[PDB]
RNA sequence: CGCGGGGUGGAGCAGCCUGGUAGCUCGUCGGGCUCAUAACCCGAAGGUCGUCGGUUCAAAUCCGGCCCCCGCAACCA
RNA sequence: UCCUCCUAAAGAGUAACGGAGGAGCACGAAGGUUGGCUAAUCCUGGUCGGACAUCAGGAGGUUAGUGCAAUGGCAUAAGCC
RNA sequence: CCAGGGCUACACACGUGCUACAAUGGCGCAUACAAAGAGAAGCGACCUCGCGAGAGCAAGCGGACCUCAUAAAGUGCGUCGUAGUCCGGAUUGGAGUCUGCAACUCGACUCCAUGAAGUCGGAAUCGCUAGUAAUCGUGGAUCAGAAUGCCACGGUGAAUAC
């Protein structure tokens, strides 16, 4: 009960145990079991390490957790780093997309303590 | 403005370890955000900046000129320094900023006073009038 | 997310890239079309853009390709 | 033991190569493995201190040493004589055996691995790391835990120059991103 | 070495789900089905794959093709 | 000069008494109520504890010096 | 009233409303003995952990400590277990 | 007249809304019942590709005949079992779509991942007595594209008035 170097999670059907993965929504979990051939049902408990080890080869496929951080970090860090509009906003912390900004945007800036 | 190689109108932003003016002409290096980093032709600091990146670097002048820091020194005090503010008023320019230095180790009198030129010219005569002062030991342009 | 087909970028510039590219780095840029993305030719070229007010120089680099010219020139300077 | 005896052959044999030492003696020998854990938050619960002790005996497998407080510091508010981190210095036999099961499994359970630092050595070779999840070690249930320990640990080696570490961590294979 | 206080020590045998089962002592309880041997854990080829990135030009291209 | 007391948020006063973490009132800020202000109602911030040094693990607190302020005495002459 | 130093002129002692500070208790253990051990402080490394917790090593050398003021003394420790 | 910029800035304050905080709820599968519209330098079936938005092909219709366009709540089965939890969906990265010269400032939408605050809201304050309130879904103008806004339609369907 544990891939991907974390994932210890049980009594869930499968695939939602698995979105407890960083790196792995439901759906991609699902795939994942779908190419495992296991029944989303199983419990991780009910289910068989004969086909954990599959399902660990099988996240092998799919990028995830640490690499994923990395990886993002490692975009981020270029925009930060490039002096690119986005990298500006990741630098301000504030919203990249184009959100309201005299308002909101309370997720990025955080609190309204300030 | 700054005819930055053949071009002016160019976004750049004046050094601030070194005080430019009309007349050496002036190095431009190449900023990651804020444009252009006029940082004078010839100085130092100005050398590192060459030494890690030469390529995004090239020259400009002054095409069509102020705010300069100045530091003039004087002689411990008892008062001849209010003798400076007498000239305050002078001076032309209309002074920016006070910044006595008498600290050191020794009990010497320095001011770094930051004003401004409308011309070279009036430069000259501004090193004149500090010249006189008996108690102005020295006056010069702080870098 | 901005035309599937063929990257857009606007020909004058694309011209003036040229000129200043066979002939050599010689001047930065004056540049008013910020909707052109980038290309690997202008890698190294100091092109300048209009912000509004002002043509702010710009060293291309490989990170930055797959951008606009405008992500470069903010128009609203802040504090 | 298994390790030991490896050192015992392959270990010096092959360092031996590389530093063409004069004798046998010459060549550095891991000496103790000291698992710190400073919690320090029994100056709050004392219990705590003992799940600490839990861990640390279910790592080590042998009772932990209770370091007391050295210096009465204001800091963090603490005077000497207060238990502050227990600790284990498993030497000989056990020491192999635990850095088997160190290199072997431990270490690689741990989350986003990436290599070891080659700049953590006092100069004298004696290693040292820190892991954080004191559940990466098999005897801790995970779930167990109420808490998150990260220990570290202090590999001191006979070893003169810390490169002369490095080399012997290295027969050992070990990261070292 | 000091009677009784340690807890029970003895050579459990791990299994990694890599094959290179191992008998080792420790305590644990049983033994321990695992999943990654020293041996058959990605270092030697997880770092590697790690680094990959950059270069936006060849993607650049990528989406040329004109 | 001598003696005794004091100095704490913007203002007035606790807590220093016996070392650890500073409280209240008014005021300040935000919101509400009202056509508007006030009063009122709700929320929140706000004090390097005069200064310097020393003692202590730790000083608003203990000790000494200093500045400031108040009170007392400054008599036989 | 008592304790420490200087004054005090290298024995002792030696005054001033002379210069500096403490005591009016504490502990059955902080005592007795046997055995064992030895600091402070910096640098280096190290999960949380930072100027400062604990660990390791080095430098270092008693700059530590010695229930309390100072003086003398203490590793054979009188210091610590 | 022009290009670019700006009307979208962001310590903050308020108004008005949408979405949630869950179990009369979410999720998957199957499945029932609308009215009102709009359409040609438009609506664009079917069919083919795509996970998808869409892309290619492409009839019918400027119209009770064609299209937008399977309404959703609901119903049946199953599952989740009270957790910040399969709630929630913000934010962000990466990868795309379409409009339009052109999507950086600054568009909407799709996929992957991510998954925040929030567990029914202080003082205070609003609407509503019938098919109303509430709750669900649909359409149109505006419009190249671009609404949780607005105007409009229908389904479900109350409480209480001494």
């Amino acid at each position: 009960a544990r891939i991907a170097g974390i994932n210890i999670p049980d009594h869930k059907h499968a695939v939602i145990a698995l979105t407890s993965i960083y790196g792995v929504g439901k759906t991609r979990s699902k795939a994942i079991l779908a190419a495992a051939g296991i029944a989303e049902d199983v419990k991780i408990s009910e289910l068989s390490e004969g086909q954990i080890d599959t399902l660990r080869d099988e996240v092998a496929k799919f990028v995830v957790e640490g690499d994923l951080r990395r990886e993002i970090s490692m975009s981020i860090k270029r925009l930060m780093d490039l002096g690119c509009y986005r990298g500006l906003r990741h630098r301000r912390g504030l919203p990249v997309r184009g959100q309201r900004t005299k308002t909101n945007a309370r997720t990025r800036k955080g609190p309204r303590k300030p | 403005r700054v005819v930055v190689e053949g071009v002016g109108n160019l976004m750049h932003h004046i050094a601030r370890c070194c005080q430019p003016i009309p007349g050496d002409e002036i190095v431009g290096f190449i900023t990651q955000g804020r444009g252009i980093s006029v940082h004078r032709a010839d100085c130092e600091q100005l050398a590192e900046l060459r030494s890690h990146a030469p390529e995004r670097i090239v020259d400009a002048v002054w095409g069509e000129g102020y705010s300069l820091v100045v530091r003039v020194v004087a002689n411990d005090r008892s008062g001849l320094l209010r003798d400076i503010t007498t000239i305050l008023a002078n001076e032309k320019v209309n002074v920016l900023g006070v910044a006595s230095r008498s600290d050191t180790k020794q009990q010497l009198a320095t001011i770094d006073m930051t004003i401004e030129i409308y011309n070279l010219q009036v430069l000259g005569r501004v090193l004149g009038k500090l010249n006189q002062v008996p108690d102005v030991i020295d006056a010069r342009r702080l870098h | 997310r901005s035309l599937k087909k063929g990257p857009f970028i606007d020909l004058h510039l694309l011209k003036k890239v040229e000129k200043a590219v066979e002939s050599g780095d010689k001047k930065p840029l004056r540049t008013w079309s910020r909707r052109s993305t980038i290309f690997p030719n202008m890698i190294g070229l100091t092109i300048a853009v209009h912000n509004g007010r002002q043509h702010v120089p710009v060293f291309v680099t490989d990170e930055m390709v797959g951008h606009k010219l405008g992500e470069f020139a903010p128009t609203r300077t802040y504090r | 033991a298994k390790l030991h005896d490896y050192y015992k052959d392959e270990v010096v044999k092959k360092l031996m190569t590389e530093f063409n030492y004069n004798s046998v003696m010459q060549v550095p020998r891991v000496e103790k493995i000291t698992l710190n854990m400073g919690v320090g938050e029994a100056i709050a619960d004392k219990k705590l201190l003992d799940n600490a002790a839990a861990d640390l005996a279910a790592i080590s497998g042998q009772k932990p040493l209770i370091t007391k407080a050295r210096k009465s510091v204001a800091g963090f508010k603490i005077r000497q004589g207060y238990p502050i981190g227990c600790k284990v210095t498993l030497r000989g036999e056990r020491m192999w055996e635990f850095f088997e099961r160190l290199i072997t499994i431990a270490v690689p359970r741990i989350r986003d691995f990436r290599g070891l630092s080659a700049k953590s050595f006092d100069g004298r070779g004696n290693y040292s790391m820190g892991v954080r999840e004191q559940i990466i070690f098999p005897e801790i249930d995970y779930d167990k835990v109420d808490r998150v320990r990260g220990l570290d640990i202090t590999i001191t080696t006979t070893a003169k120059s810390d490169e002369e570490g490095r080399a012997l961590l290295a027969a050992f294979d070990f990261p070292f991103r | 070495m000091k009677k009784d206080i340690h807890p029970k020590y003895e050579e459990i045998t791990a299994s990694c789900s890599c094959g290179n089962v191992m008998k080792i002592r420790s305590t644990v309880g049983h033994d321990l089905n695992l999943d990654v041997c020293s041996k058959c854990h990605p270092f030697f080829t997880g770092k590697q794959r790690d680094v990959a990135t950059g270069g936006r030009v060849d993607r650049f291209n990528k989406r040329f093709n004109i």
